[PDB]
């Protein structure tokens, strides 16, 4: 996270930190949905371009977590991985289309202080809150700018942004499967996700019932935090029936 | 050695 | 049921530092 701040203990309870068995390294962002499933990009897991291919005893899930690279003894709970589910129409090839996985646990985790689901939307959800100009929550423990790394989990606020803004900010085909979020050059904020990032989660706090929703994943960027780019967040909502088809037969 | 090691049960 | 909703702030009525932010954007 580019221009975020340290986050408050506590404040993301649903963060999850996918950590590469071998070599000992942050491998991506990931979310907690129930005791035993957890949300991310399917670009963490799978992604040939760079040959990226990891499968279930490769690494380990981290839930509870602030500090980056401690052990936090009696706080975290590491969590193995039972199987990956990656969107089957998952579009690699041309512009991360739907970059979406889920991982089912091996056992469940236990909820406490620091350790808690977020909600996934609903219709209605969705329609009220992604406008553009309304904001959310991107967390992560990714690198600190483009060209170091955090001590503790980051935190920043992002504006939605209109979709032809964000489609005239590049060249790659962006889909209804994607937002787009970000200051423009003339707001004077900055903030953005940066490598490490990718498969954690873009919140917002619903205002009519207080809850916190999973609205986006983090998914990817033109370079972290430059101006007149913008993030690009798989639309967890559009991809919701894929979600519980597999929680539903897994 | 950037990160803490783990137990080693979850290895 | 009880998804989104975290132990150390919605649960014992606490606001975070930003989350206000986040509402005043909600118009
Ligand atoms: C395969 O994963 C990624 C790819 C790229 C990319 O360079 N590309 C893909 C895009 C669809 O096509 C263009 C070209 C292809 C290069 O292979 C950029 C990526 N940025 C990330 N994650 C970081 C955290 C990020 C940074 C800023 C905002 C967000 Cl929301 C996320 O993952 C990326
Ligand atoms: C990734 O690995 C799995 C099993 O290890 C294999 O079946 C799959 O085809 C691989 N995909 C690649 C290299 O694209």
């Amino acid at each position: 996270i580019v221009e975020g701040s340290d986050a408050e203990i506590g404040m993301s309870p649903w963060q999850v930190m996918l950590f590469r068995k071998s070599p000992q390294e942050l491998l991506c962002g990931a979310s907690l949905i129930s005791d035993r499933w957890v949300l991310t990009a399917a670009h963490c897991l799978l992604y040939p371009p760079w040959d990226k291919n990891f499968t279930e005893n490769d690494l380990l899930v981290r839930i509870g977590k602030h500090s980056r690279t401690r052990y936090e003894r009696n706080i975290e709970k590491i969590s193995m991985l039972e199987k990956i589910y990656i969107h089957p129409r998952y579009n690699w090839r041309e512009n991360l289309d739907r970059d979406i996985a889920l991982m089912k646990l091996k056992k469940p985790v236990a909820f406490s202080d620091y350790i808690h689901p977020v909600c996934l939307p609903d219709r209605e959800t969705a329609a009220s809150l992604l406008q553009a100009g309304y904001k959310g929550r991107v967390t992560g423990w990714g690198n600190l700018k483009e060209t170091g790394q955090p001590s503790v989990l980051q935190v920043v606020n992002l504006p939605i942004v209109e979709r032809p803004v964000c489609k005239d900010s590049t060249r790659i085909r962006i889909t209804d499967n994607m937002f787009c979020a970000g200051y423009k050059p003339d707001e004077g904020k900055r903030g953005d996700a940066c490598e490490g990032d990718s498969g954690g989660p873009f919140v917002m706090k619903s205002p009519f019932n207080n809850r916190w929703y999973q609205m986006g994943i983090v998914s990817w960027g033109e370079g972290c935090d430059r101006d007149g780019k913008y993030g690009f967040y798989t639309h967890v909502f559009r991809l919701k029936k894929w979600i519980q088809k597999v929680i539903d037969q897994f | 050695g950037d990160f803490e090691e783990i137990p080693e049960e979850y290895l | 049921a009880d998804c989104g909703l975290r132990p150390l702030f919605e649960k014992k009525s606490l606001e975070d530092k930003t989350e206000r932010e986040l509402l005043e954007s909600y118009i």
